[PDB]
């Protein structure tokens, strides 16, 4: 239960980070 | 209604509505809290 | 390079050609460094004259109320720190001028 | 054979006027005034620039 | 009667008056290049 | 230091899976490392005019080889 | 080519190094070096042009 | 070479007017007290 | 003790000075509204507007008083050219000669006002300083304007009493004016269709003339009022300007993409009739049904109009142009003198060759000569190269059909590529080159100059609202920072 | 106190400071630098510019970007639904749909910054010197990225958003527009470099003039801000570039606002250009020379040069760039040198 | 104080400066045109760029 | 007549730099 | 009509410089006090 | 030191501003027709 302060700001921005970064990984190693 | 009409309508519709409730939350979040 | 102001520009073009110069990095970082001086430029060029201690009327120059020697500070940093330490995070607002001002001249 | 007119006296604008580099023929070897065999010589082959610059 | 007591003299210093006299003469000289054209 | 050893394990391997599943080809419809000419006939499909495209679209891809 | 590029690179900012230095030594033996003195300002008493 | 007429007086007032309206100006404030 | 950037700040509270100094702009408006329309009406030639029309002349100012239907002058020559003339009072120097007569008027009256700035009218009772009401004198200009506008559109638009609106056909063949007849509906939207245009104003005019009721009989809220700073002028010139701001694109739209509004008569066509290639579609239609009727080939292109030919050029579109290319188009090309034809090139076997016309971005264009296929059975090297497609080399003939000449069959290196590289502009044209002594480099139509200035003068503006619009909400901190 | 209490809340204290224009900012903004991450990533541009720069195939950091969607797609804006992508995601984004995507939800979200850089003020007391600077990059951004488009045959002609996009965009004006010549364009030179210039002299004179208020070789530390005089001597930096360069500021406010000024100045100049070449008004060949060019082959000068080269850049470039217009130049026809 | 014939026949006009609508007043009504106008000027830009295509319409040449 | 005008545009420059370096007015201290 | 082509800088600076040169001694004795 | 002890300012009336302007204006309308040619 997070009000809108600061965790609403990092857990919207940083965690599509943490998802991207598995495009560009796992691009890598294709072809 | 235009497939372009219609979807106009929609687009509209949708719009308001997300004003709507990104609006309704502030108010809430702001009347939550009472400093 | 010859010296004139066409051709300065035939110069580059031509030097595009053969070198690509574009994509070189340190031309990259020349960019910015232009950028960043013009840019800085800007900022601490706007918000020391968004501070000013008032010695003018609003009839008068705002300018000419700075006189020549003044040893009063002629802009506010408590003002003008909280305003950029306001607007992004007031972690990164340079207290110090001292640091500031080397920065502002490190950085083109 | 192409000489170029970078010259004010010749139809050119601020913009397009400029003083032409020393030539290819010449290469990079210092060509001050003495060395050139006569006075138009040292200008038609790109003197000044080389005067300039230095 | 009342002359408009709301008046006030133009004030230009003398750096003022060189700064236009550079401004203008370099955008002369700049754009005097395309007016002939 | 209690959930973050686990939303962001679960979460990044989504990420690895959707460029291994493809699932992002179709998604984004992104051409397919194979996919660009199909039969031979090197020629660029150019999606070219309006009201069209979504049903021309379906035309250079609908070949596919 | 590299030998050329990167010694200059590093030879161009040698020359930088000793226009600092130069400047820090000197300004270090005539002791003000450490910022101007705001009890006497060397500039503040002079012929004013 | 050939050239826009009419070009060279744009020139001159488009440098004189600017440059008097400052001067004009000037001159007054030299005149102040 | 005053800046030179700041020197009109002295009218800030003198509501008569002020008023003087609108007047004074006003009159200095009208008479260059007056002036011009003479001195492009000095140099305008009616002589031969089939051909060489008013657009393509460098006339600016004029073609809008044609707009609303003002045509003909005392000259006897009217616009389209029949000079069958009942011109009224009301023509070019009459409409212009109004304007200076009105410059006049108003420049006295505004040095009445600068002279009495003082008047019982501008200070209210309760306070001895001056002020005036800034939501009331609102509500009447609007209740004028929009019962201006609302007569705009029912007077004079409709013709119901007035002339008519100008309206043309779409392939800007027929010249014409006429009382628009308003129809406002789902098409009415479409500002293709001046019917709307109309029922617009008279649609404005009742919504202008309700509000304009409204604000006159009832002040503002509190909270709102005073976040505003009504009562300080600026944050009406704040305000004032983003309209206009705002105002100054969509005329730019309209202009620079085509409008009913603007006909293709009067201004030039648009950039866009050029690309879409909207005119050779719509000029081999009529050919073709004309072959598809049957004739000599020649036949058909023979009875094709010229003027609607005419707008098929490269030169034409404003598009093509400098910006400090300087003068009416007519000093690009010449005048235009009369139309040759269309040039059709064949292999020397007779198989037809199509051109590839030029974009609007390429200054100087490849000549290419390409088949129904799209590939290149003939070219033209650039100055020296390798002869493959080279016309010389694979023959051609050009024979001009309809137009001037006809039938007349050219087969050389010199003679072909003078048109092969002309042909590439669009269809070809006879100029008097000299007459005007034109150069041959071309030059922007008026609906280019036109948006240029408003497009510009806007995107200022824009910066001019903030200026003042951080004025207003600050004018209290505005004259400086206090103290911590 | 219901819109009251909104009030407040907006305007209070916390990390970063949402106010009135957040609510429009951060939704918009996020959206843009949110969008512009995924379709650098996954949407490709092929089907728009049959050339495909995109992160998912095999294109690097520097080379990708969200192209434009393509000429005969018009000047259309690409609703999500709309008539074209009728709802359709996918199609959508093939079509560079998620160009537009970016630019309006950028350019609301630049204004929403801007606004905040108001907002700020009126609770803060500082004068707005910083919007009103910031409107620089806004004419900037809107003619580049918007008036500019509209003044071509679709949204096609424009900057991709990205790294090496831009790029093309940059030849793409030499070639055809003749940029650089553009005098419009040299008051920009000025004055970023300007500024940039300026930037690094003031930086350097006050860190070079300093009362040494500290103890320790580096002055950093050495500096405290509480309710001080000027930290740097003005009077010796004065007499001292006078004596240099020959004229100095003498006013702290003088300086600094023409600070502001120089930069700002530098890109409005600029960004009238860039709409004045919208309508392809482009500044171009000097009537003087090139009639001169006409009465002989052998005269030349370094503008003459120029326009072989940006004859070069558009019979190469044409083809790749725009294959919508379906060109094919034949070879000899290339204006190739030696020749 | 030069009182003319204008000069006193408009001045019972603007004579209040400074009474104001108390409160709200009415602003509420003013919000809904506002909004009402934004969706209404969004349909025209809609229609204008063949966005949106009514039936009959024709953004088309007449 | 062009280049005359250039070089004259130019010279008022220089006439403007020698006149601005010497005679600007010594802002005094205090 | 054809006509001398730079007479017309002729009467600018004729009628300008002679009268800028009578405004500007004029707004200083406006300045006068 | 001393700045000159003798100067005057310059004073034209507003009246001999008229005549000038007056006279200039006369001339050049006179000799404009010639400067033509
Ligand atoms: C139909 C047309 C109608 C148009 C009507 C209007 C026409 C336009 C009028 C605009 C002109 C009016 C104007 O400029 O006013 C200034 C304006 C208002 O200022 C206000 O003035 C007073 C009120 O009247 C009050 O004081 C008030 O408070 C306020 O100050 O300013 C603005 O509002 C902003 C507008 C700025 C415009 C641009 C100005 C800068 C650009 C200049 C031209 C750039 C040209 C670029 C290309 C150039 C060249 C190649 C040939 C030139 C080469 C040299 C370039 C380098 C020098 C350029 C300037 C550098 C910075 C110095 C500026 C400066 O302030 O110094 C001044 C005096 O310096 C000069 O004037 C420079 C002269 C040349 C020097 C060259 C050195 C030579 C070296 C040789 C080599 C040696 C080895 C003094 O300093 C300041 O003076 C005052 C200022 O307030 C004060 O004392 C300060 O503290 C400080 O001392
Ligand atoms: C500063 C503030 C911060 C910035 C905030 C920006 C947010 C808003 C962005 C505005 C962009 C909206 C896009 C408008 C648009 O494309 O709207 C569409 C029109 C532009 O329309 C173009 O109009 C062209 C004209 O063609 C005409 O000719 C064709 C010939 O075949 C056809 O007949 C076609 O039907 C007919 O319309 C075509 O329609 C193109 O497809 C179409 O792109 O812009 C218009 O309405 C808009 C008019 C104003 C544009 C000003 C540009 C002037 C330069
Ligand atoms: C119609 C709109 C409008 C109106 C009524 C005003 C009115 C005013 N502005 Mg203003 N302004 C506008 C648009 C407008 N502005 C725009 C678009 C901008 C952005 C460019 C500005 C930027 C601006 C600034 C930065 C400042 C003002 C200021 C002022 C006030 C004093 C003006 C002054 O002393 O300047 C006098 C100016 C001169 C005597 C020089 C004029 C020479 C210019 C450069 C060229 C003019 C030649 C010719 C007229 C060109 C035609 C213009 C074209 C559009 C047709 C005055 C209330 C000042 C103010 O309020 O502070 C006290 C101020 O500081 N304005
Ligand atoms: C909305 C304004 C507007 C528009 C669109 C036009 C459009 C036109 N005019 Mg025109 N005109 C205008 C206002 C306008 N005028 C005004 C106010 C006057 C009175 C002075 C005139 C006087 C006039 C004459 C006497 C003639 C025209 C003519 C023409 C036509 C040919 C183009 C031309 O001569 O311009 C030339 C355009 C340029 C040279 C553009 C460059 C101008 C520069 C960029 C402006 C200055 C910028 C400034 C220096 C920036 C400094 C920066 C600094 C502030 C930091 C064209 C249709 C000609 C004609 O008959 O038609 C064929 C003609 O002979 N006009
Ligand atoms: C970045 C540009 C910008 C900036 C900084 C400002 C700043 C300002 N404007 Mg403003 N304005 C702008 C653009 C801008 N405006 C435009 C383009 C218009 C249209 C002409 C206006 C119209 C306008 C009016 C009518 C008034 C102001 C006022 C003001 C001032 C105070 C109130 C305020 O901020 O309202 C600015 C508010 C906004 C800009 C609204 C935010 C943007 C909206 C919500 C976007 C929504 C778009 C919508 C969803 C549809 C888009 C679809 C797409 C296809 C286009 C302030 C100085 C007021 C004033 O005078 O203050 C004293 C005032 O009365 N402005
Ligand atoms: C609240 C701030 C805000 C604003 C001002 C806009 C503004 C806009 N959005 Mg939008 N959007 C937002 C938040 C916002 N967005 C959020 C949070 C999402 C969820 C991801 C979206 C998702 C979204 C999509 C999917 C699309 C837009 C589109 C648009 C444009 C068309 C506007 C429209 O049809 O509605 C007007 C509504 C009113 C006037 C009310 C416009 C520029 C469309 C676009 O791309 O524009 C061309 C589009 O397809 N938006
Ligand atoms: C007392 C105060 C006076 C102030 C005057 C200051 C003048 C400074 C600028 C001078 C410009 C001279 C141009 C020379 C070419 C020429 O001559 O254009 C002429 C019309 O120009 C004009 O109509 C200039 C006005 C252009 C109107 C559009 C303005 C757009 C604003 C730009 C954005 C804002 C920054 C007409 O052209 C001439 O006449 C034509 C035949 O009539 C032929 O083209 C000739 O060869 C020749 O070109
Ligand atoms: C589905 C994904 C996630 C969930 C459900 C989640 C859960 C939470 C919750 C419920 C909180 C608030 C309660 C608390 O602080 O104990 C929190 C705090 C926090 N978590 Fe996460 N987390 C997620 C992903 C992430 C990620 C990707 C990061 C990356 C740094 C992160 C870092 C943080 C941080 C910095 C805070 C502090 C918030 C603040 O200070 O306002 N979390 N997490
Ligand atoms: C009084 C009177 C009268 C008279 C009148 C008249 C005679 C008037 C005139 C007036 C006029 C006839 C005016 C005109 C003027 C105009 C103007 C004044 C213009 C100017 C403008 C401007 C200044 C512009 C600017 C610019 C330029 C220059 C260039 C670029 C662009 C621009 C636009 C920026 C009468 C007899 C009726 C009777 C009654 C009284
Ligand atoms: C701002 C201060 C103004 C200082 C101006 C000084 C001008 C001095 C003029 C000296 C004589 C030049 O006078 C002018 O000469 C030019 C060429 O030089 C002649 O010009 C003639 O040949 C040139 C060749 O370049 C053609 O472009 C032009 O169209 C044609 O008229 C003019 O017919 C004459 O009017
Ligand atoms: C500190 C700076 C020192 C600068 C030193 C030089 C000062 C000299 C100034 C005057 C020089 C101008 O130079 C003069 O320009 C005019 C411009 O009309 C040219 O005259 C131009 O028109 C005439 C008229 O027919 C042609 O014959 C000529 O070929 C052409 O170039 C002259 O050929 C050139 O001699
Ligand atoms: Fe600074």
């Amino acid at each position: 239960p997070i009000f809108t302060v600061r965790w609403v700001a990092v857990h919207t921005l940083a965690v599509p980070t943490i998802f991207f970064l598995g495009a560009i990984a796992a691009m890598q190693f294709i072809q | 209604i235009t497939p372009s009409l219609k979807g106009f309508f929609i687009g509209l519709l949708s719009g308001a509505v997300v004003l709507g409730l990104t609006f309704a939350v502030l108010i809430a979040i702001s009347q939550i809290d009472k400093v | 390079m010859p010296l004139g102001i066409s051709g300065t520009f035939n110069f580059m073009i031509v030097f595009q050609a053969e070198h690509n110069i574009l994509m070189h990095p340190f031309h990259q970082l020349g960019v910015a460094g232009v950028f960043g001086g013009a840019l800085f430029c800007a900022m601490h060029g706007s918000l020391v004259t968004s501070s000013l201690i008032r010695e003018t009327t609003e009839t008068e120059s705002a300018n000419y109320g700075y006189k020549f020697g003044q040893e009063e500070e002629t802009y506010n940093i408590v003002a003008a720190h909280g305003y950029f330490g306001r607007l992004i995070f007031q972690y990164a607002s340079f207290n110090n001028s001292r640091s500031l001002h080397f920065f502002l001249a490190a950085w083109p | 054979r192409e000489p170029v007119s970078g010259s004010l006296l010749y139809g050119n604008n601020i913009i397009t006027g400029a003083v032409v580099p020393s030539s290819n023929a010449i290469g990079l070897h210092f060509y001050p005034i003495w060395e050139a065999a006569s006075l138009d010589e040292w200008l038609y082959n790109g003197g000044p620039y080389q005067l300039i610059i230095f | 009667m009342e002359p408009n007591p709301n008046r006030q003299p133009v004030e230009l210093n003398r750096t003022s008056l060189y700064l236009g006299l550079l401004l203008i003469l370099v955008l002369a000289l700049l754009f005097s290049s395309y007016f002939f054209n | 230091w209690v959930i973050h050893s686990i939303t962001i394990p679960a979460l990044f391997i989504a990420g690895w899976l959707f460029v291994s599943t493809g699932l992002a080809y179709d998604v984004f419809g992104t051409p397919r490392p194979d996919s660009y000419y199909a039969q031979e006939q090197r020629s660029i499909p150019l999606v070219t005019d309006r009201f069209e495209a979504k049903q021309q679209v379906e035309t250079f891809l609908e070949q596919l080889k | 080519s590299w030998l050329a590029t990167s010694h200059f690179v590093l030879a161009f900012f040698f020359l930088v190094g000793h226009l600092w230095h130069a400047g820090r030594a000197r300004a270090a033996a005539a002791g003000f070096e450490k910022g101007i003195d705001r009890e006497s300002e060397p500039v503040l008493s002079m012929p004013s042009l | 070479m050939e050239v826009n007429q009419l070009g060279l007086i744009a020139t001159a007032l488009f440098v004189l007017v600017p440059s008097v309206f400052l001067i004009i100006l000037y001159v007054q404030t030299e005149s102040q007290q | 003790g005053l800046p030179w950037y700041r020197v009109h700040t002295v009218l800030i509270n003198d509501p008569g000075r002020l008023i003087a100094a609108h007047l004074m702009h006003t009159a200095l408006v009208a008479g260059w509204a007056g002036s011009m329309a003479l001195y492009e009406l000095a140099t305008f030639d009616p002589s031969d507007p089939v051909l060489n029309p008013m657009w393509r002349q460098g006339m600016f100012v004029l073609p809008f008083m044609a707009r609303l239907g003002v045509t003909g002058s005392w000259s006897g020559w009217s616009i389209t050219g029949e000079t069958g003339i009942d011109p009224g009072f009301w023509s070019f120097e009459g409409v212009a000669l109004a304007h200076i007569v009105l410059s006049g008027l108003l420049f006295l009256a505004a040095c009445w006002h600068w002279v009495y700035w003082d008047l019982e009218l501008f200070r209210d009772p309760r306070t001895g300083e001056p002020a005036l009401d800034l939501p009331k004198m609102f509500g009447i200009h609007l209740f004028l304007a929009g019962l201006l506008c609302f007569g705009f559109g029912a007077f004079h638009l409709t013709g119901l009493f007035g002339p008519g609106m100008w309206v043309s056909d779409p392939y800007g063949l027929t010249g014409s004016v006429q009382p628009v007849a308003p129809e406002w509906g789902p098409d009415g939207f479409n500002p293709y269709n001046p019917g709307g245009v109309v029922a617009h104003h008279i649609a404005a005019g009742i919504v202008g003339i309700i509000a304009g009721l409204f604000h006159i009989l009832v002040r503002p809220p509190q909270r709102l009022y005073k976040a505003l700073r009504m009562g300080n002028i600026e944050t009406v010139l704040s305000s004032s300007i983003a309209a206009v701001f705002f105002a100054a694109f969509v005329v730019a739209g309209t202009m620079w993409y085509g409008s009913a509004t603007t006909p293709i008569e009067l201004f030039g066509p648009t950039r866009y009739q050029w690309d879409s290639s909207y005119f050779q579609q719509e000029i081999n239609r009529r050919v073709q049904a004309s072959l598809a009727s049957g004739a000599t080939l020649e036949e058909a292109w023979s009875a094709i109009p010229e003027k609607l030919a005419f707008y098929d050029y490269i030169g034409n579109n404003p598009a093509k142009g400098g910006l400090f290319r300087t003068g009416p188009m007519n000093k690009g090309d010449g005048i235009a003198q009369a139309w040759k034809g269309h040039a059709v090139f064949r292999n020397k076997e007779g198989e037809e060759l199509f051109v590839r016309r030029m974009p609007a971005f390429f200054e100087s264009f490849p000549v290419i000569l390409t088949d129904k296929n799209g590939v290149v059975k003939a070219d033209i090297p650039f100055r020296r190269a390798e002869s493959k497609y080279s016309f010389e080399q694979q023959g051609v003939t050009v024979s001009f059909y309809g137009g001037e000449l006809n039938g007349q069959t050219f087969t050389d290196p010199p003679t072909v590529k003078s048109y092969a590289r002309k042909a590439i502009f669009g269809e070809i044209f006879e100029f008097d080159t000299e007459t005007l002594n034109s150069d041959g480099i071309f030059r922007t139509s008026p609906r280019g100059w036109f948006t240029f200035a408003h497009a510009v003068f806007a995107l200022l503006f824009f910066f001019g609202h903030i200026w003042h619009g951080a004025r207003t909400l600050f004018r209290d901190v505005f004259s400086g920072i206090d103290p911590e | 106190g219901w819109f009251d209490i909104l009030d407040d809340w907006l305007k209070r204290d916390r990390f970063v400071f949402v106010g009135w224009s957040g609510i429009l900012l951060f939704p918009c903004a996020y959206l843009a630098l949110g969008g512009w991450l995924t379709g650098t990533t996954f949407v490709t541009s092929w089907y728009t510019h049959g050339l495909a720069s995109s992160y998912l195939e095999g294109c690097n950091f520097l080379t990708v970007a969200v192209s434009t969607p393509a000429n005969s797609m018009g000047h259309s804006l690409l609703l999500l639904w709309g008539p074209e992508a009728q709802g359709d995601f996918t199609r959508w984004c093939q079509l560079g749909g998620l160009w537009t995507f970016i630019a309006l939800h950028g350019a609301f979200g630049l204004i929403g910054f801007m606004l905040r850089q108001f907002e700020i003020a009126r609770l803060v007391g500082v004068r707005p010197y910083n919007a009103i600077a910031f409107s620089a990059p806004i004419a900037v951004f809107v003619s580049v990225f918007l008036i500019y488009p509209l003044g071509q045959s679709s949204w096609f002609f424009a900057p991709s958003f990205g790294v090496a996009a831009i790029f093309r965009f940059l030849l793409f004006f030499q070639g055809f527009h003749n940029w650089t010549l553009n005098p419009f364009h040299m008051m920009g030179v000025a004055g970023v470099l300007g500024g940039a210039l300026l930037c690094a002299i003031h930086g350097a004179t006050v860190e070079n003039t300093l009362f040494q208020d500290g103890e320790g070789a580096s002055t950093f530390r050495a500096f405290n801000p509480t309710q001080a005089e000027e930290t740097y001597s003005m009077v010796t930096a004065n007499r001292f570039w006078s004596q240099i360069f020959g004229i100095a500021f003498s006013n702290k406010r003088w300086l600094h606002f023409f600070m502001l000024f120089v930069p700002v100045t530098g890109l409005w100049m600029s960004a009238i250009g860039v709409v004045g070449l919208a309508l392809n008004l482009r500044s171009y060949d000097f009537i003087s020379q090139e009639i001169r060019a006409a009465e002989d082959p052998e005269f030349e000068t370094f503008y003459t040069k120029n326009l072989l080269l940006n004859e070069g850049i558009r019979a190469w470039m044409a083809p790749q760039d725009q294959p919508h217009e379906n060109f094919v130049f034949p070879e000899e026809v290339l204006p190739r040198g030696n020749a | 104080a030069r009182r003319t014939w204008l000069g006193d026949i408009l001045r019972p006009l603007n004579s209040e400066y400074g009474k104001v609508a108390p409160g709200w007043g009415t602003t509420p009504l003013m919000a809904v045109f506002m909004g009402l106008f934004l969706v209404f000027l969004l349909i025209i830009l809609e229609i204008y760029n063949s966005t949106l295509i009514l039936d009959g319409v024709n953004v088309s040449w007449k | 007549m062009e280049t005359i005008t250039y070089v004259f545009i130019f010279a008022c420059i220089i006439a403007l730099f020698f006149f601005a370096i010497f005679f600007r007015e010594p802002p005094r201290i205090t």
